[PDB]
């Protein structure tokens, strides 16, 4: 949740990808595979964590404390 | 004539057994030169695993009901002739007067506390000499407003009254010598949430209640006529306070109060209001 | 255990981690597999028996 | 409606998150239209409460079947 | 000619288990039974307010991970929302021997980096209660002095009213809630309780094997006004070898042994395998579909478009080979694999590529015990049974 | 920690944070040094102070870290930014009310 | 760990199986047991010549089992008896009985 | 024909009250009499 | 006497003993016992 | 041969 | 099945699958699969359960 | 065998009580006791023992006699052997049924 | 007469309590009611 950190393989930094990442999504509306594309990523051990995230803090912080 | 075992270390004899029990290897050492004490400890919680002495006493006692492949010829006679040894134990009256009781207790809605209280008092009661009868109606009520009293739960007279027909007198002779015999075997604050449950009214007015009543019990001034007035007179003030009309014949017709003794409440309370303000 | 080969004494080797590790040529008489199975694991307490363990 | 009635006399609304924290049951009171005759012999000369019901989660008698989103995110239940 | 009705969809004939496999018609059916029967004990996110809620033995994985090869039915199911299991990189391959049996090499480096590792909640529950009103247990921190039948465990993490403050680190043989009953003197009088004189010890420890952090403590009276007290205490579990995992194939198995990134075997590219699996699984078991999810998964996380992996589609091998043909990579999902010892060329290209895993709840720290000379029941004087009373 | 996040979560979380490690040459390690725990002579202290301002969530980036030890001329502690526009990791979200402050030791 | 006895240690070989006289079990027990009750009218120690007495055996350590002394983890027990007024059947023989009711006669017993 | 397909029942009324009225009604409530039946 | 916090409103009540379990302003009486003010020292590993 | 999960731009687009 | 005439003899719909797992089956055959599979693992179960009683 | 069995001796006239040993009873935070069900069976024969023993002493109904006689057949049967056909089941106050010697010895898992 | 001793309630709430309570539905009928699987979503 609430992007993972480095990668679960090569270990390349991710973390501020998503947010430029939602950005190329929502402002240029391109693709997964061209966003993808155009944050640098080359392998696919990288590209599954990005494309299978599922983020769920955004439903978790929707609680009161 | 003795028969009680304690552990020493023959080594150590130095001060009574300052020992500890080390229960994962099941022995118990002494815990200076580390000698063990016992070993193959048993277990407490491992027997309680398959399954009342406070009421049942040492009784013992087992039912006979009918079998998987059985007669019904077989289980009459077997019921008739424990109804013939019946008579060898006076134990009737208090599976009887626990059923009834139990029956009363289940009507009001009243928490198992209560219940146990009830009925510990009524086993300390019993059959006494000071008794000396109430035809087991006035014992029974007169023990449900003690385990009452005990509980810290509050109910009015005119409640149990209204579940049982005691004639009130005979009923506050019972519960005076009752609360003897209490005795001799050695707060109305409590009533304003349960009346403002009765007219459903919100917290700020049931504390507001809470307030003018320990503040109406420190002013003095008729001190009381009985805290039952003093409740309904505080609740009526605390209401008339706010919006959330009732009006006078409403709140008397429910909480069954006069409104002559709560207008006659309201006069001198009107006369208090000035120290009775919270905020 | 069905086998009177299902029960065999064994060399104890001390290694870290908390599953028991054996060789595989071994895992044919227990009718075992490598996902989830549990073994038991006896100790005896005396030297006679131990050499009759042992020689038997 | 789901009711719970305390120890000391106060009943009010349950709702499912704090009946799981206390422990209790996710019940409703049930009441019924008493009605008595005498008669003397064809001669002819109350609203009781019966007992409790559980309630099943997301039914018509529950709070949580008209919730919608951010009230269910007020009472601490996940959508 | 004479139809006068007509299916919705053939795919609706699965159940709710059933319908998480991808390409269940290219699997054999009792792999579709076993992987429906492991479908309802693998690790994931139920709800969302289990931060407000104290249930018993939780669960809750880390970083949830969509799958790959997904089945549209999921889209109902609510399963990309919240997803029970880890995308990892798997190999099919008989490295080190390690793997055989079901047996499974699993990258260090990735579960040093938080692959597979989940949150378990464990709630403690207790109540003090009156018996006939003149005994009354009380919550408080019991005195070494004055009280008897005293654990053995430490009593310096309690506070003042019997309990542990939330975020107090807590190991097994802990006291979490302290609880005294009194005695009466000419009851028992055994041992020294002529002279403790006051109440008995009846606390409820932690359990003797679990450690952790409290995560909640939270008071309240239940429907009878008795004061009772609920505990939640967290602990995460990083993967063991003894932890099991499973597929979304019938397959299972426990991890073999942990490997580095330089042991690990590693291809032209640089993309090291998460997890590496026994060849000798797929024959017997004839589960085709554990190859086709992997290669419409290589094709998914290189096209960037999760694939349908519905039961009864027109979706081919032949398809799928073009596709992943058209990215560079080979057709039949094989790669060369360099070694991790020597770096030489492997001889035989390994079939190399994402699958989706899921860690079941079968861990070996809630299985191995050893028993020497413990406590033995009243009847049979025998060891008892069970973990938690230390049995035999 | 008033987050959502479990508390070792967000340690690990922290962890997985890469840092600059230029002049690591001659920092000792924490065996090698005789002080007790640590000293400006192996290890680096940092801090991070979050809390939630508008109703908009407020997110925690690596950058908020700031260095409170003296370097003695080094130049690590730096947290690496590679981003760009300008932000850090992006570590965790907070909304209104919750505060979030550690001290880490590098 | 128990307490050592000077008595011959030997094994145990031949078994005999046979029935319980009633004069021996007179001879066995120690007890009559004649109170239902379990524990004492103080809700203590033991009822003293009932279900169950010191003159039987004991448990939870401390008590020391008046009859053997020693301890609980010696103790092999002590018998007790009930002296009936109307002699009952055993369910095990019931049928037996009834088979020898089959095979002498009920009257001059041949 | 078609409309006399269309019968149904009614439902079961919930009340709405501050439920303290009602529950004041349930139990005791010093409120005995009020009705002859049973008397004798 | 400890510090409790309310279930709802999350008010600051520090109630001592012989309170009962209730919260003052509203009528919910789950209390919680916050947070230890004390460090906890946790490892990255 | 993968699930199709741009169908709001192409219903936003077509209708 | 309810998707077949009626007296077929065919071998297609007695339970033939002339499909492989290779290119998938049809509903018709996957269906017959199971009931092969669960009859597979209902004897396989009474014959462990006879076997345990045979082997006491 | 003269020595051993004897026809006699196969009709029950005094009964063997077995010691807590056998039968351990619990005692549980002290106010929570908890005796086996042959300790209830024992109960059960002594209180119809000394029933039948009173109703023989002053006057005979002649039938209170046979429900008597009949009741401690009962129980010492029960006692013996609860699980026996064509006779009613004797269940424990908590709502199990009586635990027998017999169904110590009879049952899987059990003494043998 | 009294209607709070008429009319029962313990009957209606102990009945129904105690079916969906336990697993009997009062043996008839055991195992009717379970302890929900709170294991994950498709559990
Ligand atoms: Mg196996
Ligand atoms: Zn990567
Ligand atoms: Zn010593
Ligand atoms: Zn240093
Ligand atoms: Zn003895
Ligand atoms: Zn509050």
């Amino acid at each position: 949740m609430i992007v993972p950190v480095r990668c679960f393989s090569c270990g390349k930094v991710v973390g501020d990808k998503w947010e430029s990442y939602l950005n190329l999504l929502q402002e240029d509306e391109l693709d997964e595979g061209t966003a993808l594309s155009r944050l640098g990523l080359k392998r696919y051990c990288c590209r599954r964590m990005i494309l299978t995230h599922v983020d769920l803090i955004e439903k978790f912080l929707r609680y009161n404390p | 004539p003795n028969l009680n075992i304690v552990l020493t270390c023959p080594e150590c004899k130095v001060y009574p057994p300052k020992i500890v029990e080390r229960f994962s290897e099941g022995d118990v050492v002494c815990a200076l030169c580390g000698l063990v004490l016992s070993d193959k400890l048993v277990d407490t919680r491992s027997e309680w695993r398959t399954f009342n002495p406070l009421l049942d006493g040492n009784n013992l006692s087992t039912r006979i009901g009918k079998g998987e492949t059985t007669d019904m010829r077989f289980t009459k006679e077997l019921n008739k002739a424990q109804g013939k040894n019946v008579m060898d134990k006076k134990d009737n009256e208090v599976q009887a007067a626990f059923a009834k009781i139990t029956m009363l207790c289940d009507a009001a809605e009243l928490p198992k506390i209560v219940k146990d209280c009830a009925k510990e008092a009524y086993k300390l009661c019993h059959d006494e000499k000071t008794l000396k009868g109430k035809s087991m109606e006035s014992i029974m009520a007169a023990s449900i407003l003690i385990g009452c009293r005990r509980a810290e739960v509050a109910r009015t007279f005119k409640e149990i009254q209204s579940l049982i027909h005691v004639k009130t007198k005979e009923f506050g002779k019972t519960l005076n010598i009752m609360k003897n015999i209490l005795r001799g075997k050695s707060q109305n604050l409590t009533y304003i949430p349960r009346f403002c449950s009765h007219l459903g009214l919100p917290m700020q007015v049931t504390t507001s209640a809470e307030y003018t009543a320990k503040k109406c019990k420190e002013i003095k001034e008729i001190a009381g006529k009985s805290p039952i007035t003093i409740a309904v007179v505080s609740i009526y003030l605390n209401i008339l306070l706010f919006q959330i009309p009732i009006t006078a014949a409403k709140v008397g017709q429910t909480l069954q109060v006069t409104e002559g003794t709560i207008k006659s409440g309201y006069k001198i309370l009107y006369e208090h209001r000035d120290k009775l303000v919270d905020p | 255990s069905l086998h009177k080969m299902s029960m065999m004494a064994h060399r104890v080797k001390v290694i870290p981690y908390s599953t028991f590790r054996l060789n595989l040529s071994v895992t044919s008489p227990y009718n075992a597999d490598f996902d989830g199975d549990e073994m038991n694991l006896h100790v005896p307490q005396s030297e006679e028996t131990r050499a009759e363990l042992s020689q038997l | 409606k789901p009711m719970v009635n305390e120890s000391d006399g106060v009943t009010h609304a349950l709702y499912p998150q704090e009946a799981r924290l206390r422990n209790l049951t996710y019940s409703s009171g049930l009441f019924v239209d008493v009605k008595k005759r005498t008669y003397e012999l064809k001669y002819e000369l109350g609203k009781v409460f019966i007992g409790r019901l559980p309630i099943m989660l997301r039914s018509k008698n529950c709070y949580l079947s008209e919730a919608t989103e951010s009230d269910l995110y007020k009472l601490k239940e996940c959508p | 000619t004479t139809f006068t009705h007509c299916e919705i969809h053939p795919s609706m004939i699965l159940g709710v288990a059933a319908s998480i496999i991808p390409f269940p018609d290219h699997n054999q059916s009792p792999r579709n039974t076993y992987q429906s029967a492991m479908g309802k004990q693998a690790m994931g996110v139920f709800l969302t307010n289990y931060n407000v809620r104290m249930d018993t033995m939780a669960n809750i994985l880390y970083y949830p991970q969509k799958p790959l090869g997904t089945t549209r039915a999921m889209e109902y199911l609510k399963f990309r929302e919240l997803p029970a299991g880890q995308n990892a990189i798997v190999a099919i391959a008989c490295y080190s021997g390690y793997n055989q049996e079901d047996s499974m090499i699993m990258n260090q480096s990735s579960i040093d980096r938080g692959l597979f590792r989940s949150l378990f909640f464990r709630s403690y529950m207790d109540q003090e209660k009156k018996y006939g009103m003149s005994i009354t247990e009380t919550f408080e921190k019991p005195q070494r002095t004055n009280t008897l039948r005293m654990k053995h465990g430490t009593y310096d993490k309690l506070d003042d009213d019997g309990l542990i403050a939330p975020g107090v680190r807590v190991s097994g043989e802990d006291v979490i809630i302290g609880k005294t009953t009194p005695i009466s003197p000419d009851e028992e009088e055994l041992g020294q309780r002529t002279a403790y004189h006051s109440k008995r010890d009846a606390s409820t420890p932690l359990r003797s094997t679990e450690n952790g952090i409290v995560d909640q403590v939270l008071v309240t009276t239940n429907q009878d006004g008795l004061k009772f007290v609920k505990v939640r205490v967290r602990t995460t579990k990083i993967p063991q070898i003894g932890d099991k995992f499973a597929s979304r194939h019938g397959q299972k198995g426990t991890i073999g042994i942990t490997y580095r990134r330089e042991d690990m075997p590693f291809t032209a590219e640089g993309i090291v395998p998460d997890l590496i699996i026994n060849p000798h699984a797929i024959p017997s078991r004839m589960t085709v579909a554990h190859l086709i999810e992997c290669l419409l998964s290589k094709v998914a996380a290189l096209s960037g478009n999760e694939g349908d992996a519905s039961p009864f589609t027109d979706i081919t091998v032949e398809g799928i080979s073009k596709l992943l043909r058209e990215h560079g990579y080979q057709s039949r999902g094989f790669e060369v694999m360099y070694n991790g010892h020597t770096g030489k060329k492997l001889m035989a290209q390994i079939f190399f590529g994402p699958t989706y895993y899921q860690r079941l709840r079968h861990m070996v720290d809630d299985k191995i015990h050893a028993r020497a000379r413990g406590p033995m029941q009243v009847l049979t004087r025998q060891p008892v049974e069970g973990r938690s009373r230390d049995g035999g | 920690n008033t987050t959502v996040l479990a508390d070792e979560f967000i340690a690990h979380r922290l962890g997985l944070i890469p840092l600059q490690s230029m002049d690591i040459e001659q920092l000792e390690y924490s065996r090698d040094c005789f002080c007790e725990d640590h000293c400006d002579k192996c290890s680096v202290v940092l801090t991070l102070q979050a809390f939630g301002e508008s109703e908009s969530t407020t997110n925690v980036y690596s950058k908020d870290l700031v260095i409170v030890s003296n370097l003695m001329g080094r130049n690590i502690g730096h947290p690496i930014i590679q981003d760009k526009e300008g932000n850090g990791v992006l570590i965790c979200k907070l909304r209104k009310g919750q505060e979030l402050k550690l001290t880490c030791v590098a | 760990g128990q307490q050592y006895s000077s008595a011959p240690l030997r094994t145990v070989k031949e078994v005999q199986f046979g029935l319980f006289s009633p004069e021996e079990v007179r001879a066995i027990s120690v007890a009559k047991i004649r109170f239902p009750e379990t524990m004492d009218e103080t809700q203590t120690r033991a009822k003293i010549g009932g279900l169950n007495d010191p003159r039987l055996g004991s448990i939870d350590r401390n008590l020391k089992c008046q009859t053997c002394q020693e301890g609980m983890n010696e103790c092999p027990g002590h018998f007790g008896h009930i002296d009936l007024a109307k002699p009952v059947f055993h369910v095990g023989f019931i049928a037996k009985i009834k088979k020898v009711c089959e095979c002498v006669c009920m009257h001059c017993g041949k | 024909r078609n409309i006399v397909k269309l019968n149904n029942k009614e439902r079961i009324t919930t009340l709405d009250e501050t439920v303290g009225v009602t529950m004041s009604h349930t139990g005791m409530s010093m409120r005995s009499d009020n009705s002859n039946f049973l008397k004798v | 006497t400890l510090k409790y916090i309310c279930a709802e409103c999350s008010s600051k009540l520090s109630l001592s003993r012989t309170d009962a379990v209730r919260c003052k302003d509203c009528g919910h009486r789950i209390l919680l016992k916050a947070r230890t003010k004390r460090l906890v020292q946790f490892e990255a590993r | 041969f993968i699930k199709r999960d741009r169908m709001r731009r192409n219903f936003l687009r077509m209708r | 099945l309810p998707h077949f005439s009626k007296d077929d003899y065919s071998p297609e719909s007695k339970g033939f699958v002339e499909n492989s797992y290779l290119r998938g089956l049809t509903p018709q055959e996957f269906f017959f699969h199971a009931m092969g599979g669960r009859e597979g693992l209902i004897d396989t179960a009474v014959k462990t359960a006879e076997t345990g009683y045979i082997q006491r | 065998n003269e020595v051993f069995s004897r026809p006699e001796w196969m009709i029950l006239t005094c009964l063997p009580v077995p010691p807590p040993p056998v039968r351990p009873s619990i005692s549980f935070n002290e106010s929570q006791r908890g005796e086996d069900d042959l300790t209830f069976k024992l109960a059960d024969i002594l209180k119809a023992n000394i029933s039948l023993e009173t109703l023989e002493h002053n006057g005979a109904p002649h039938h209170a006699i046979e429900e008597a006689e009949s009741l401690l057949q009962f129980h010492v049967a029960t006692y013996m052997d609860n699980d026996i056909a064509g006779q009613p089941q004797a269940l424990q106050k908590s709502g199990r049924p009586v635990k027998s010697i017999r169904a110590r010895l009879k049952g899987k898992e059990g003494r043998i | 007469f009294n209607m709070k001793l008429a009319i029962n309630a313990k009957t209606i709430t102990s009945g129904l309590k105690y079916a969906l309570a336990t697993g009997n539905w009062g043996s008839s009928r055991a195992g009717v009611s379970q302890v929900l699987n709170r294991y994950t979503y498709s559990s």
